[PDB]
């Protein structure tokens, strides 16, 4: 369809052929998942999505620098608490989060790229994605990894700049974008379903606060207090010059994805900003909302004939590398952390067969989960990822932090607090997945107690309550560096300048 | 109604003040 022209397929085939050739010859920070989620949330809600990454850095480096002299992830818990129950439970959370926020989302972004590059169904898309993933893995893709990773991040970002200009040239430049966006919505706001009826203007017009990082703290998409605190909590679970470069590349996404995500809504309002349920289905595959098509739609309908194929190939290659790496990590974790514990005999070949069968099992589970991903948190990938992280990680972060700071905590108390935090998190994961989330068009029947609060304020609540549980149970039961610092503060100043500019 | 660059410069100045405080505290006592 979009790439039906010979040139796009030629570049895609050439790129994949070179990737496989290097993989045979053997014998990063940003993937396609973020390139999809950030752009989708930028199209849907404005630019407060970029209020995550920048904030994350201003926390990460702080907790990367203000914790080093005092602390010097799971391995620390292993030394501090000992035993094996906490090891097994942390491995279980790691596997579940890999399935939910690293595997399901990676395949979903893959199906949201092949869907808008060819038009295939979600399953027809992930089937091809996983077939090519298997080809990549069986050809020694992981054997190269770091070898052919830098080059990827030297094009996927670089090419993402080529799109940036191509996106910013079709909106009359940077100044032009900031007038067009507020005045860009759908022309189809009438639904044939009698129950839906006419669609209100609140959730088909772009938000009034689409240009401010600090949204309303009570009625905002990304409340600033929730933003700050929830992100500093979640970032705990998810050399120094490496961190400085990571921050440099972490500042850009606002200009590279979020804003070109904002451009999608104004070049393609009917598709990216669809509000009518059945209209989204014919566009997307789901009737909850489809900003997630923001970046892939922009890539396929904006990039030239020859560079669109290159962008698709690079996105798919990075997604393939991420998926293969996470499959390998999950298999290794399962067959060296949990299954081995269940079977101490340590069979010569069982530890490998069980790894491959686990790989197949998680592939199946994530394929079954894909429908939930495509219709999670109003159809926004970034919101779903951060919601799952807010539901699962904050308890682990609380246990880690109170272990680092408080020496009166107990391993048994730590484990009980961790199970309490997981149970608390499943009181919003399960109910806000089985009952759905829904957009303003079709609000879900979820009780106001559960879905009323933003997932970041739930991160705050769950972190604090999990910490309190851990502490009470533990008590109750039983008894050139100068140059690096200068560059770090320069980067921090630049980041706060960017925050103030878009505050 | 401060311009965006006013807000950016204000943030930079505030952070530089905080950095000066954090440098003076350890300049005075460990």
């Amino acid at each position: 369809a979009l790439i039906d022209n010979p040139a796009d397929i030629l570049v895609i085939a050439a790129y994949f052929l070179l990737v496989i050739g290097v993989g045979l010859w053997s014998m990063s920070n940003i993937g396609s998942g973020h390139f999809v989620g950030l752009a989708g949330t930028g199209a849907a809600s404005g630019l407060a999505v970029a209020g995550f990454e920048w904030n994350a850095l201003f926390v990460v480096l702080l907790l990367g620098w203000l914790f080093a002299p005092v602390y010097l992830m799971p391995q620390y818990l292993r030394k501090r608490f000992g035993g094996r129950r906490i090891r097994l439970y942390l491995s279980v959370l790691s596997l579940f989060l890999y399935i939910f926020t690293k595997i399901s989302v990676d395949m979903f972004s893959g199906a949201v790229f092949i869907q808008q590059a060819l038009g295939w169904n979600i399953y027809a898309s992930v089937i091809a994605l996983l077939g090519i993933t298997m080809i990549y893995t069986v050809t020694g893709g992981l054997a190269a990894l770091m070898y052919t990773d830098t080059v990827q991040t030297f094009v996927i970002l670089g090419g993402a700049c080529i799109l940036m200009g191509y996106a910013f040239h079709e909106v009359g430049g940077y100044s032009g974008l900031f007038d067009k966006y507020l005045g860009a919505a759908t022309s189809l706001t009438v639904s044939e379903d009698p129950a839906v009826g006419n669609i209100s203007s609140f959730c088909y017009r772009p938000r009034p606060d689409s240009y401010h990082l600090l949204r309303h703290p009570v009625t905002g998409d990304l409340p600033w207090p929730a933003l700050l605190l929830g992100l500093t909590i979640v970032s705990g679970w998810y050399i120094k010059a490496g961190c400085i470069l990571c921050g440099y590349l972490k500042l850009t996404p606002m200009f590279l994805m979020v804003m070109p995500g904002m451009i999608s809504r104004i070049l393609y309002p009917d598709e990216v900003a669809c509000v009518v349920p059945e209209v989204c289905r014919r566009v997307c595959g789901t009737e909850v909302g489809c900003s997630n098509i923001a970046y892939p739609r922009l890539v396929v309908k904006l990039m030239p004939n020859g560079l669109r194929g290159l962008m698709l190939a690079v996105m798919l290659a990075a997604l393939m590398s991420s998926l293969a790496s996470i499959f390998n990590s999950s298999s290794t974790l399962f067959t060296m952390d949990i299954y081995t514990r269940l079977r101490p005999r340590a069979g010569d070949r069982e530890l490998l067969l069980v790894g491959r069968l686990w790989v197949v099992f998680i592939v199946v589970v994530s394929v079954a989960w894909l429908p939930v991903v495509q219709a999670a948190q109003g159809g926004q990938l970034f919101d779903y990822i951060q919601a799952v992280s807010s539901y699962l990680a904050p308890p682990v972060s609380a246990v880690f932090v109170l272990a680092l700071f408080v020496p009166r905590v107990n391993e048994q108390g730590a484990f009980w607090g961790l199970i309490g935090g997981l149970l608390m998190g499943l009181a919003r994961l399960i109910p806000e997945f089985s009952f759905g989330s829904g957009s303003c068009v079709q609000p879900s029947a979820c009780p106001a107690f559960l879905c009323g609060v933003h997932y970041l304020y739930f991160a705050i609540v769950l972190f604090f309550c999990s910490g309190l549980l851990t502490l009470t149970v533990s008590l109750c039961t039983a008894p050139w560096a100068r140059v690096v610092n200068l560059n770090a503060l320069l980067m921090m100043a630049v980041a706060v300048f960017l925050w103030g500019f878009y505050a | 109604n401060l311009q965006p660059w006013m807000q950016g410069l204000i943030a930079v100045a505030v952070f530089l003040v905080l950095v000066a405080i954090a440098f003076a505290v350890n300049h005075f006592w460990c």
